[PDB]
């Protein structure tokens, strides 16, 4: 039987751009200190 | 409004400078006493300025026990001739 | 679903209730520290670090012309006159750190004057 | 008594030169006695 | 310049995993009607 | 200790003071929330 | 929904959803417990932090 | 008409009184020397 | 390899600004 | 069921000039207690015997000199309670150790919760939801790493910040001598949090006040707002605009403008506050150490990182004697770190 | 559609799949244990417990199946250095093995769980909607820890029916698993007293039972029901992370200064054990007390145990490390291998000097000798052209007692600068630094790296409490305020009580 | 054996006690002589 | 050679630095406050020993 809790999910574009943005900006500033 | 007096009213009323034209001064004094009579020195433990060394020392006095910190202060207390 | 689908481009109603927020953070504080003009507390939202920053900024700009912060080293002298350190003084113990490791090749002479 | 007899004015003006004699005595104090550097 | 080799895995990772999972759920939500 | 005095003096007859400027207020403001 | 032996087993115990006692209830008997525990917690943190110091207690490696 | 003796009041005071104590005592201190 | 990698990740970080200016969500008033 | 509990509730959340409520029998006292015992403290209380510092205005110091300092580096972590066995339960040796520091602390401390559960208490009896209280919950991070989790990291109370505006600069200095803390990435998050929030105040700010509806004659555009109008007061469609041609891109929609508000700061804050618990254990960001051993090696590698490291170098040896008497360091002029001529 | 922090909400109502979710965290968690374990004891040397013992190897989960009486391998060696053990089946390797497995079991009952969620035990009996219990589920499951809790304390600590736990001497030289006998007296409340920890688990066990029994039998107040929302499961949610963040702050701290449960030997020592120089008074007691009977120089400083020489250095003080400095401490300093043996340090007028030992605050030192008294007698200048204490100056010799170097004499300044520079770490130790291409530079041992994820991690869970906490208490108002919100209700004055509409 | 410290616990341990008490007493009588209207 | 004494700092990525440490480097002491524009410069090589990229920029 099908479960009724289900629920589409969603990422809109400027939640992607936002998102993208960050990872970005985090890994530029990580990255400095993983490579020591 | 909440039901108390605006402040206005108040500080513009001749009772409240009746009042506070005592109170106020006789506060300023009781601290201006507070110091003067060298009483806030004794209640904080606050150095006089010929108390912070002994004559020849230039030593700090410095808490280096935490049970005995206050057997120390008042040691060095007592250094002070 | 997000909130901000509650909000809509363009729209002509506040998405907010500021008489709510008001109630609420006035009674955070005293009601006559709270804003209930948008206008007036927006622009105090503009004013406040504009000014600060302002002040930052002039701050660079005259000790560029070296009139400098607040100088308390050995402003507290006990009876005989010795000096009572302050955090002023222990600040100034740092400065010099500072001072005496920077440029360690630079100056051949006693002060750096610029 | 009746609140309202003492101009408000007249108040904050007398207000603000009293702040202005303590913190004025304040920065003379600044210069003299502890904390002079004298 | 002697750095931590993994710095370069730990960055690509840090940039790819997160990176990814934001683009699964972009594009399955255009797809949606 | 005598300073004692001398400090909490002049506070002790500012209360007083206004104790007996407030007073009849005061009783009126408390026997009417009675 | 789904019966199973397990669950027919277990169904009592989760079959009283909602059940209240009135009023203010153990909420007295419960305050008192946590009063104890506070005193016993500010005990043990005191002894830890040696502003509480026993007899025949050493906070220290030097305990044994 | 308006209560004297509030919560407010007592608030204010709290923060007041001991706040023209301590300016006297600071004035004070501006005469003394080492 | 790391400069490679710092000088990456900026070209990214560019070229997410050009896609996030020009081909955003359009705005629409309703 | 009118009890006494009732009753109470009733007289605590009577709309009154100062709201009180339950979370103010907590949040009262304690704030009055540090406030108290920081202007106490600071006008009457020496720092002589746990630092070797004037500290008071009774002693000379000025609004930016006075402090409230932590006790002597022997004392602990001791709670330093007034009836205490370090006190003992005398008044003036218990201010001559430090304890006004951790009575304003704990007091301190204890009151940040009573505010946040005071705003989470309005929050619910005037019906809104509690973000101020969350957003409230970036302080007290900060608070609490730095006054408290810090310390607690370190050998004593000693190296906790003392509460004092110079007291204050001397922990940045010292972050910066001992931590390297500005190269810390968790500051740096914490750094583009606050620069960011300040920003995006201005930003917002300016905005409203800029694209204003002229709803008034007047040339004072204050007047022409009413707190109950339900139109918006600036408008959204012309600010977008703007900012779009300006910048590239704005923001279209307000609810998420005005999280993003919340959001920028509070989460700046957090990070530094993960930073300063690193900083507890001295795990610090330090070194590269590529850097380094490039450096060691090669004289004429220099960069500003090294740069850098020589005036810690420098802060760790002129500061140190002074600012920590409790390991009476003698270090011979000979032995200074200094560079030609200064 | 859901957002993408919300897309975990589906299971609010839906206790067949919330467990199926439990189920696979625990399975993922079981899973990360035991691939732990199976990293750890490919990389672990066991082959030196004096000088590599598992803290300087970047051991995390190693010392807590030690703590609990896993000591052994099956290929034949002990952390404690015996061979030829034979542990049975529960040596490390078969502890991984248990986790590892008990991951797979748990994950196909994820499955089953997540298939068949619709089950008849979720639907109250009377409304056929999903609901759970949840006082009388705390009651149960409280019931079931106190259980555990007491046997825990009563079997296996006590060594009754189990190994016991690690216990040691205070310099940490003897390490072993023991059973441990309750204290039941006020020491039992002493951080350092093992025994104490055992009377706790008994103690809190019973306590568990009976308070179990009480939350099965009788149900919340209706007060206390409405107050903390106990119809909601995210109240729960937001308590059990007070909880648990509570419960963090504890073991970061415990783990940072040290108790009964963090071990020495486990975690490497308390950095306040190089503050308060706890070793290297012991040595010099033990020392003092062979020269008192007789013994040479040579002789005392023979006799003292390269462990405790070990734990006297600040390379392995847990507050000289870095954040980025990675991996195990052997990476750092290097694969010790020997202790050189005690450096003293005399000047000219043969004086014994003193090397002022770097204080954990210091990524780097000035190398400065004072005599007894504190006087400095000699350096290493930074500016030559005004020294007065260079040791080319003073005349500056050190002589080894015990170690590789006993006996031995330097008199040539730089070979006597170079150990002055490695005094300040305390003992002074041979390190391989090849094996490991180690760079010279200190790191933090498992008992830093725990404390700082732990007190993050607490932190962190505050903010989560406060969160679900105000979702749980402000439920109604989530998707925002009343549309209809009475400006009068807000408004001052209007009601006498705050909110109370009833008080117009 | 009640070493000082445990004296000093205790009688913090009833300073705490008599403040609260006090402050719960005057909250509780304020509360029951105020009453709001309904 | 920022401060003029023949002591030059490394800046760029190229020459060991990472994101962090890297810098456009501030132009010589030797010059002060004179321009520097490319075309003051004898070579391309002398402007960058110089510093004259930060003066550019
Ligand atoms: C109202 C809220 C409030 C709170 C939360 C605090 C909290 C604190 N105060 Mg502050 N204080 C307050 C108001 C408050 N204070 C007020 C109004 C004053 C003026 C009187 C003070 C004056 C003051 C001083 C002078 C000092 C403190 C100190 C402290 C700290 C230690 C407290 C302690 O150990 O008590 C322990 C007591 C309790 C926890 C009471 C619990 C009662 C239990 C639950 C009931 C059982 C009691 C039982 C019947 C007693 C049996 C006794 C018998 C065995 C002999 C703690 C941070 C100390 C400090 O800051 O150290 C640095 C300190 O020296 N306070
Ligand atoms: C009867 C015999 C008996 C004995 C001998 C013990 C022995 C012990 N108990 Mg147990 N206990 C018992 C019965 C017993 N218990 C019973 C019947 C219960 C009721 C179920 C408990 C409930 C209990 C709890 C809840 C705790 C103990 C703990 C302990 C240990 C205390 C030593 C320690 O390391 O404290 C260390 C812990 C403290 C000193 C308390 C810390 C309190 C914190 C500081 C409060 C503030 C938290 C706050 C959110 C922190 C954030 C601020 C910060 C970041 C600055 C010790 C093993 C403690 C423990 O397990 O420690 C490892 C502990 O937390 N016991
Ligand atoms: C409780 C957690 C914990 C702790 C305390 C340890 C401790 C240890 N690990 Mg273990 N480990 C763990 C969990 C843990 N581990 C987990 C979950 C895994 C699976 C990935 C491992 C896999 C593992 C391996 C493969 C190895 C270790 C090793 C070690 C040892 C060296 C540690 C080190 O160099 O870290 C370095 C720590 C850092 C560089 C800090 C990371 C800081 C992060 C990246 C910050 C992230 C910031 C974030 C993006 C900000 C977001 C902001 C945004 C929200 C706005 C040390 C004893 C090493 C060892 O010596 O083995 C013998 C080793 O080789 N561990
Ligand atoms: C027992 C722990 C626990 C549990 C069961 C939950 C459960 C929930 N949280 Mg809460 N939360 C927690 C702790 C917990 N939280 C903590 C410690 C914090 C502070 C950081 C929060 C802060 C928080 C916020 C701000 C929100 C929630 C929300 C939620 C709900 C939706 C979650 C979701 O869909 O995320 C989906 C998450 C992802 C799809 C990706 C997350 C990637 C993270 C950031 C990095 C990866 C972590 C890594 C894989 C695992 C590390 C393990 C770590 C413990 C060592 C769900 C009921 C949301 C809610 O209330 O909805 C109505 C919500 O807005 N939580
Ligand atoms: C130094 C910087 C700084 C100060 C002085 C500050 C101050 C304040 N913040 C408040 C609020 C906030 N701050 C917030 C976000 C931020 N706040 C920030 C930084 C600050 N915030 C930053 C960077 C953010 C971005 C996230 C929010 C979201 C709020 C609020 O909602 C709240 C507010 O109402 O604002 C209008 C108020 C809390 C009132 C209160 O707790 O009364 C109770 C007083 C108590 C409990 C006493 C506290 C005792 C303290 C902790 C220790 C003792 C301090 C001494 C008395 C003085 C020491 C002085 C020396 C150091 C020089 C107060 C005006
Ligand atoms: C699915 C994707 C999952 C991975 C995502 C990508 C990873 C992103 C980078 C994260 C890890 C970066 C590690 C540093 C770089 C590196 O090379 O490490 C490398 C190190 C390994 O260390 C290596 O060890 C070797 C011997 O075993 C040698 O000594 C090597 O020289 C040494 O580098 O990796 C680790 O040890 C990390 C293990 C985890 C430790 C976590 C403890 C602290 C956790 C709390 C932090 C919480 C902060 C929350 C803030 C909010
Ligand atoms: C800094 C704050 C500046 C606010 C704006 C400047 C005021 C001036 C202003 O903007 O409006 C002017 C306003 C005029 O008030 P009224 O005379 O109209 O008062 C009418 C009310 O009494 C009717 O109920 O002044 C005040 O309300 C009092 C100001 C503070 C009085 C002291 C109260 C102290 C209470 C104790 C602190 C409580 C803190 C609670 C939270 C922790
Ligand atoms: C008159 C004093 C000027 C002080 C510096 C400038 C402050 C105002 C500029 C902020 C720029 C923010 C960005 C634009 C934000 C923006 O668009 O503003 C808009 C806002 C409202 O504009 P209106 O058009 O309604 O009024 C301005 C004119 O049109 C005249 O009606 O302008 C003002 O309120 C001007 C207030 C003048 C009086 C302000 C006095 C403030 C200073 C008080 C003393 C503080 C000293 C502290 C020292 C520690
Ligand atoms: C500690 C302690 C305590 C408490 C005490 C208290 C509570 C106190 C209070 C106190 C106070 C409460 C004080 C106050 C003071 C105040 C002051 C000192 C003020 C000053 C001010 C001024 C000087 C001003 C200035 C200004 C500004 C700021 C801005 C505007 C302009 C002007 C210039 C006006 C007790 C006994 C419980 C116990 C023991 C310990
Ligand atoms: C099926 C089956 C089986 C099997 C099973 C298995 C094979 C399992 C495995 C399992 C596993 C093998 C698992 C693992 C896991 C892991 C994990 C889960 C991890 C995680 C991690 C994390 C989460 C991390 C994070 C981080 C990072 C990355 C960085 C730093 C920071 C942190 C820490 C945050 C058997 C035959 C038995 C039986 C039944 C069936
Ligand atoms: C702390 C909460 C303790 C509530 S106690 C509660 O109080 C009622 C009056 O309000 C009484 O009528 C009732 O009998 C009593 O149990
Ligand atoms: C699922 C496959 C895993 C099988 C591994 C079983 C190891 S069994 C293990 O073997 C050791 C051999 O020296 C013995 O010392 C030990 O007593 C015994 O329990
Ligand atoms: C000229 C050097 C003569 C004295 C030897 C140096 C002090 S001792 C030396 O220190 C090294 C760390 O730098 C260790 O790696 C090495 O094992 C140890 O022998
Ligand atoms: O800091 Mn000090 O003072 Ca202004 O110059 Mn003189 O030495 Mn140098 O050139 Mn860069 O800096
Ligand atoms: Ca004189
Ligand atoms: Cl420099
Ligand atoms: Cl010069
Ligand atoms: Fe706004
Ligand atoms: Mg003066």
């Amino acid at each position: 039987e099908p479960n009724p809790n289900r629920q589409p999910v969603e990422l809109n574009r400027t939640s992607l751009y936002l998102g993208l943005l960050l990872i970005l900006v985090l890994a530029l500033l990580f990255s400095s200190y993983f490579f020591n | 409004t909440t039901g108390e007096r605006p402040f206005s009213d108040i500080i513009t009323s001749v009772r409240y400078w009746v009042i506070h034209s005592i109170t106020i001064p006789a506060l300023f004094i009781a601290g201006w006493l507070f110091v003067s009579t060298g009483l806030a020195y004794d209640v904080f433990g606050t150095p006089r300025p010929d108390s912070y060394y002994a004559q020849e020392q230039r030593s700090i006095p410095l808490v280096t026990d935490r049970f005995e910190a206050k057997q120390q202060v008042e040691t060095f207390l007592e250094q002070l001739k | 679903e997000s909130a901000n689908y509650g909000y809509k481009f363009g729209q002509e109603e506040e998405t907010y209730n500021i008489v709510a927020a008001h109630g609420y953070f006035g009674r955070l504080i005293f009601q006559y520290a709270s804003f209930n003009n948008s206008r007036s507390l927006h622009f105090f939202l503009a004013a406040w670090p504009v000014v600060g920053v302002w002040f930052a900024a002039l701050g660079i700009s005259t000790m560029a012309f070296n009139l400098n912060g607040f100088n308390f080293n050995h402003s507290v002298i006990d009876a005989k006159g010795n000096v009572i350190n302050t955090w002023a003084d222990i600040i100034n113990r740092a400065n010099l750190g500072m001072e005496v490791m920077h440029e360690r090749n630079a100056h051949n002479f006693p002060l750096d004057l610029a | 008594s009746e609140g309202g007899r003492i101009p408000l004015w007249i108040v904050a003006t007398v207000a603000g030169m009293g702040v202005i004699v303590i913190v004025g005595l304040f920065f003379y104090g600044a210069y003299a006695g502890l904390g002079s550097s004298l | 310049m002697e750095v931590n080799q993994l710095g370069l895995i730990a960055t690509a990772l840090f940039v790819l995993v997160p990176s990814v999972f934001l683009i699964i759920l972009y594009v399955q939500t255009e797809s949606q009607q | 200790d005598w300073r004692v005095l001398v400090v909490l003096l002049p506070v002790l007859l500012a209360a007083g003071w206004a104790v007996r400027n407030i007073l009849p207020y005061a009783v009126k403001q408390v026997q009417k929330l009675l | 929904a789904r019966r199973t032996w397990l669950g027919d087993i277990l169904r009592p115990l989760n079959s009283e959803y909602g059940k209240v006692a009135p009023g203010w209830g153990t909420t007295p008997l419960m305050a008192v417990f946590m009063g104890l525990f506070l005193v016993f917690l500010l005990i043990i943190l005191e002894i830890y932090n040696s502003t509480l110091i026993l007899d025949g207690v050493n906070v220290s490696w030097k305990a044994l | 008409s308006y209560p004297i003796f509030t919560v407010r009041w007592v608030a204010v005071h709290t923060l007041a009184v001991p706040t023209i104590f301590f300016l006297g005592a600071i004035a004070a201190m501006q005469f003394i020397q080492r | 390899m790391e400069t490679i990698t710092y000088v990456f990740i900026f070209a990214c970080i560019i070229a997410l600004f050009f896609f996030a200016i020009f081909f955003r969500e359009p705005p629409r008033i309703t | 069921e009118r009890g006494w509990f009732d009753i109470l509730d009733d007289w605590l959340k009577r709309d009154r000039f100062v709201f009180v409520g339950w979370s103010g029998i907590l949040l009262f006292p304690c704030a009055y207690l540090a406030l108290g015992g920081w202007l106490t403290g600071t006008t009457f209380v020496t720092s002589w015997y746990t630092h070797g510092l004037a500290s008071s205005y009774l002693e000379g110091c000025n609004f930016l000199t006075v402090a409230v300092s932590t006790p002597a580096n022997s004392m602990g972590h001791s709670l330093l309670l007034l009836w205490g066995p370090e006190a003992q339960g005398d008044f003036t040796r218990w201010c001559q150790l430090g304890g006004l520091w951790t009575f304003i602390a704990l007091h301190g401390a204890f009151g940040l919760i009573g505010f946040m559960l005071r705003q989470f208490e309005i929050a619910r009896l005037v019906g809104v939801r509690p973000y101020n209280a969350i957003a409230f919950s970036a302080p007290i991070a900060v608070f609490v790493s730095v006054f408290l989790i810090y310390p607690l990291g370190q050998s004593s109370w000693f190296f906790a910040p003392s509460f004092g505006v110079a007291a204050i600069f001397r922990f940045l200095l010292f972050f910066q001598g001992f931590h390297n803390w500005t190269l810390n990435p968790f500051h740096m998050m914490g750094v583009a949090g606050v620069l960011g929030g300040a920003l995006l105040c201005a930003i917002h700010g300016a905005t409203v006040e800029n694209t204003l509806f002229q709803d008034g004659e007047g040339a004072s555009t204050f007047r022409a707002f009413n707190p109950t109008q339900a139109e918006e007061t600036y408008s959204m469609v012309t600010a977008n605009r703007f900012w779009s041609q300006i910048f590239g891109i704005a923001f279209s929609n307000k609810r998420w403008l005005h999280f993003f508000m919340l959001f920028v700061p509070v989460t700046g804050l957090w990070m530094s506050a993960i930073g300063v618990v690193g900083l507890a254990l001295n795990l610090r960001s330090y070194d590269f150490i590529s850097q380094e051993i490039r450096a060691a090696e090669d004289p004429e590698f220099e960069t500003f990182y090294t740069k850098n490291l020589l005036l810690n170098e420098g802060i760790r040896a002129w500061m140190a004697p002074q600012d920590q008497p409790h390991e009476n360091f003698v270090f011979p002029e000979e032995v200074l770190p200094r560079g030609n001529a200064l | 559609g859901l957002p993408w922090y919300r897309v975990h909400t589906v299971l609010i109502n839906d206790p067949g799949r919330l467990i199926a979710a439990h189920l696979m965290h625990t399975a993922l968690v079981a899973g990360w244990a035991g691939s732990m374990a199976l990293y750890e004891l490919a990389t672990f040397d066991p082959s030196d417990p004096v000088l590599n013992p598992m803290w300087r190897q970047g051991m995390f989960v190693l010392p807590f199946m030690a703590r609990l009486g896993v000591t052994g391998s099956w290929s034949g060696w002990s952390i404690t250095g015996e061979t030829g053990i034979d542990p049975g089946f529960w040596s490390f390797e078969g502890v991984a093995l248990a986790h590892i497995v008990l991951s797979g079991l748990l994950f196909l009952a994820a499955c089953w769980h997540w298939v068949y969620w619709d089950l008849e035990l979720f639907r109250d009996p009377r409304t056929g909607e999903p609901a759970l219990d949840l006082p009388k589920m705390f009651g149960i499951h409280l019931f079931l820890a106190g259980l555990l809790c007491f046997g825990f304390g009563a079997f296996h600590l006590t060594g009754l029916f189990g190994p016991g736990m690690w216990v040691s001497d205070p310099y940490g030289l003897t390490g072993s698993v023991q059973p441990v006998a309750p204290e039941w007296g006020p020491d039992g409340f002493n951080p350092y007293n093992p025994g104490g920890v055992v009377a706790h688990h008994i103690a809190a066990g019973i306590v568990g039972i009976i308070a179990g029994l009480f939350h099965i039998l009788v149900r919340p107040p209706q007060r206390l029901y409405k107050a903390l929302r106990m119809g909601n499961i995210e109240t729960v949610l937001s308590s059990s992370i007070a909880a648990v963040f509570f419960a963090a702050f504890v073991v970061a701290g415990t783990m940072w200064y040290g108790s009964a449960t963090t071990p020495i030997e486990l975690f490497g020592p308390t950095r306040y054990q190089w503050d308060s120089s706890y070793f290297q008074q012991e040595i010099n007691r033990r020392v003092q007390a062979s020269l008192a009977s007789g013994a040479t120089l040579e002789e005392a400083w023979s006799a003292i145990p390269e462990k405790l020489a070990f734990y006297d250095y600040i390379g392995n003080n847990p507050a000289k490390g870095g954040l980025f400095r990675t991996g195990p401490m052997n990476k750092g300093d290097g694969i010790a291998q020997a202790w050189k043996g005690h450096a003293v340090f005399r000047n000219k007028e043969g004086e014994e000097l003193f090397v002022r030992r770097m204080p954990a605050f210091f990524e780097s030192f000035p190398v400065i000798l004072t005599d007894k008294n504190g006087v400095v007698k000699a350096d290493i200048p930074f500016r030559r052209a005004e020294s007065k204490y260079s040791f080319e100056q003073q005349g500056v010799t050190v002589s080894f007692y015990g170690g590789e170097l006993n006996g031995q004499t330097f008199t040539d300044p730089p070979t006597v600068k170079s150990y002055a520079r490695k005094a300040i770490f305390g003992e002074i130790f041979e390190f391989d630094t090849e094996t490991l291409n180690s760079d010279g530079i200190f790191r933090t041992s498992p008992r830093g790296w725990f404390t700082f994820a732990h007190a993050v991690f607490a932190l962190l869970f505050f903010f989560g409490h406060i969160w679900h906490g105000a979702r749980t208490l402000f439920r109604d108002v989530f998707s925002g305020i009343d549309p209809e919100l009475s400006p009068e209700q807000v408004e001052w004055g209007f009601y006498q009580k705050v909110g109370d509409v009833t008080t117009r | 054996t009640i070493t000082p410290s445990l004296k000093g616990f205790f009688i913090g341990l009833l300073s705490g006690a008599v403040v609260l008490g006090l402050t719960f007493a005057v909250l509780i009588a304020i509360s029951q002589i105020d009453k709001v209207q309904r | 050679d920022i401060d003029g004494i023949r002591e030059p700092v490394s800046g760029s990525l190229l020459y060991g630095n990472n994101i962090i440490t890297g810098a456009v480097v501030p132009s010589s002491n030797a010059i002060g406050l004179h321009f520097y524009p490319i075309w003051e410069a004898a070579s391309l090589d002398e402007w960058l020993y110089n510093g004259g990229p930060y003066q550019l920029i």
